[PDB]
């Protein structure tokens, strides 16, 4: 997306390995704010957007 | 995201909405993302 208009819609009902977006070797730049990737596999999420 | 509710019952007075408490349960919630600031109405004939 062009930053001005971004990928913006809803991911629900879903499932996934959460921790493969941290865990996996090439996404190793990166950061995250309040939680922490090693936790997201056990919380239970809402909804997604990115 | 576009969030629908109703209500339905039998009523009196023809002109216009009545007193007295009613309350909405949703219908939907659609992830739709629309930007929303006009609409309208629709019929339907044969």
């Amino acid at each position: 997306a062009s930053v001005y208009a971004w990928n913006r819609k809803r991911i629900s009902n879903c499932v996934a390995d959460y921790s493969v977006l941290y865990n996996s070797a090439s996404f190793s730049t990166f950061k995250c704010y309040g939680v922490s990737p090693t936790k997201l596999n056990d919380l239970c999420f809402t909804n997604v957007y990115a | 995201y576009f969030k629908i509710y109703s209500k339905h019952t039998p009523i009196n007075l023809v002109r216009d909405l009545p007193q007295g408490f009613s309350a909405l349960e949703p219908l939907v919630d659609l992830p739709i993302g629309i930007n929303i600031t006009r609409f309208q109405t629709l019929l339907a004939l044969h």
